[PDB]
């Protein structure tokens, strides 16, 4: 009876760090966007027709886009804990029925 | 940064403390009551820019919406009180199943 | 508890809960019906009165 | 060039006018009233971001 | 040197409208300049409003 309910705190457990990345990873999906963004951008900018001008507007669109991969890094969270940040370093998922069977799991 | 990304900084690097920042661009910070005891004292370069002032005793009561600098800080004040509802919340269903517990207790 | 007739704490809480589905399904008729998320300032008074002004 | 300049006088007031009546349900924009203002796009307070009209 | 601006332009004379051509040439780019900031502004806006549904 022991190990059956501690089997079903670890199905808890393991869904609760599935939840956690799944968010970190869409949070990740929408930064890959912004850098496709950044990147056509900067594609653009790099051809010799532009004036300075022309260059100046795709680099403070580039800004933009950079400052919202801060704020994504920045504000992307788990109820409030945050993960993007660097701040969510190694964190240890237990999804055993017994002590010491945990998963280590890190955000960058 | 500017404020605002300041703000989102200090947010994301913390959990102590709330940072905002209202029409005037200054900077307002907010320690909750139950995870902070007595005053906080500001140093370092920024500080001095900053120029923090001294510390107001804010509760849902004294709340006001009609600049957004209140608004801001009002989200944490709200914060601060939904914490302390849940723990009492908490407490109050740790003193049940005990209650629980004992009365199975009593009637074997 | 006990088992009794008087009371029936059980009903009560089926009954709580159906009248709170009930009026969000009211809800949700009336915004289907009208077409508009806000149908009063019980809905949202700011986005009411924002609504209006636009 | 006097006729030009009559429709270029016309033009610089309906460039001004332009500037002075564009609203958002009555909040001026382009006249230079508004100003730095932070939109709130997250779930916590503290994380809004500035939008300029000049 | 005189400071000039699209309100005090007056193209009755040659030399007139020949600076406000560059009068106007440099609102032009000034407005332009706004213009592209705030596109930048509703497509960091779309992103952020992606993250958030995601």
């Amino acid at each position: 009876n022991v190990q059956s309910r501690g089997l079903d705190v670890a199905v808890r457990n393991a869904n609760d760090g599935i939840s956690i990345a799944q968010t970190a990873e869409g949070a990740m999906n929408e930064t890959t966007n912004i850098l496709q963004r950044m990147r056509d951008l900067s594609l653009q900018s790099a051809n010799g027709s532009n004036s300075k001008s022309e260059r100046v507007a795709i680099q403070e669109e580039i800004t933009a886009l950079n400052d919202e991969l801060n704020r994504i890094a920045e504000t992307t969270s788990f109820g409030g804990n945050k993960l993007l940040n660097g701040t969510f370093s190694t964190k240890s998922f237990q999804i055993g029925a017994d002590n010491g069977e945990a998963v280590m799991l890190t955000l960058k | 940064d500017d404020i605002e990304e300041v703000a989102t900084y200090i947010n994301g690097q913390t959990d102590m403390v709330k940072a905002s920042v209202n029409e005037k661009g200054q900077l307002q910070i907010f320690a909750g009551n139950n995870k902070v005891t007595g005053d906080v004292a500001f140093s370092g370069g920024l500080a001095g820019a900053l120029n923090m002032q001294a510390g107001t005793a804010e509760t849902v009561d004294t709340i006001d919406v009609t600049s957004v600098g209140g608004a801001q800080q009002s989200v944490a004040v709200i914060d601060s009180a939904l914490k302390y509802v849940d723990s009492h919340r908490a407490e109050l269903g740790a003193f049940q199943n005990r209650f629980n517990h004992a009365i199975s207790n009593l009637d074997n | 508890m006990a088992v009794n007739v008087n009371t029936n704490v059980a009903a009560m809480t089926a009954q709580r809960y159906l009248t709170g589905a009930t009026n969000a399904q009211q809800t949700s008729m009336e915004r289907l019906s009208s077409g508009f998320k806000i149908n009063s300032a019980k809905d949202d008074a700011a986005g009411l009165q924002i609504s209006n002004r636009l």
